[PDB]
């Protein structure tokens, strides 16, 4: 069953990716790169399918501002999204589209991925 | 496994009310612990469901994953894995 | 919104665009971000 994520946001910018192969790429400049054991690519999916984010579809949603856009990229088997939209700094900017309800989904699980992320690159190189 | 700028542990399958101390208690006989990262749930302040476990050997944290792997956490069987692997 | 159950409060689920969904949540006893 394929996998791939990728998140981007932002020139300023956070990006981080998970190929297949668990390899885990961080880019803030602060770039790092680790292997991550297949427990850690389980948990990801597992959170990834219960946020229902593969259900969602990003047309409602804000388009790539000025102050800034969103990416998120997904792949789980044959399931896959590509959203783009602009920054959601807070829920006060998420109630504030057409679409609140989806939009907080993906505003949720790109703070649940980020803290993830976070952990992992933070305490393996002590940043 | 691979080690970090300490050793690095991925706890999994942990009880959603558990809070800091469950993952102190269990792990604390086993070593030395660095850092605890039970990462919440901020949609739901429940615990997301994993947790990262760092001691300050891999003695450390080979006894805690050997012993830990299949405990129970408030009832429910956790998982004990090695955080990171070489390419 | 939060709808209370007999067993504490949840999420309630929502429809999307597409008429799907999504499912409902529950939140823990006495959380508030
Ligand atoms: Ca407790
Ligand atoms: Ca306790
Ligand atoms: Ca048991």
């Amino acid at each position: 069953e394929d996998f791939y994520l990728r998140y981007y946001v932002g020139h300023e910018f956070l990006e981080f990716e998970f190929r297949p192969d668990g390899k885990l790429r961080y880019a803030n400049m602060i770039r790092k790169e680790a292997f991550v054991h297949q427990s850690v690519m389980e948990e990801l999916k597992r959170i990834i399918i219960d946020s229902e984010i593969m259900q969602e579809d990003d047309l409602p949603w804000p388009p790539p501002d000025r102050v800034g856009r969103q990416e998120l990229e997904i792949v789980i088997g044959d399931e896959h999204i590509s959203f783009t939209t602009s920054k959601t700094g807070s829920l006060v900017d998420v109630n504030r589209s057409k679409d609140p309800e989806g939009l907080r989904c993906f505003y949720y699980l790109v703070q649940d991925l980020k803290c993830l992320v976070f952990s992992l690159i933070g305490l393996h190189f002590k940043i | 496994p691979q080690r970090s700028v300490g050793w690095i542990l991925f706890v999994t399958s942990i009880h959603e009310e558990a809070q800091e101390d469950e993952i102190q208690e269990k792990f604390c006989d086993y070593g030395e612990i660095k850092n605890i990262h039970l990462n919440l749930d901020r949609r739901t302040g429940f615990s997301k469901g994993y947790a990262l476990v760092e001691y300050e050997t891999h003695k450390q944290a080979l006894a805690a994953k050997e012993a830990l792997n299949g405990a129970e956490i408030m009832g429910q069987t956790i998982q004990v894995d090695w955080c990171f692997v070489k390419g | 919104t939060y709808l209370q159950s007999s067993e504490g409060k949840f999420i309630p689920a929502t429809k999307r665009p597409d008429g799907t969904w999504r499912k409902a949540r529950r939140v823990k006893d006495g959380y508030v971000p």
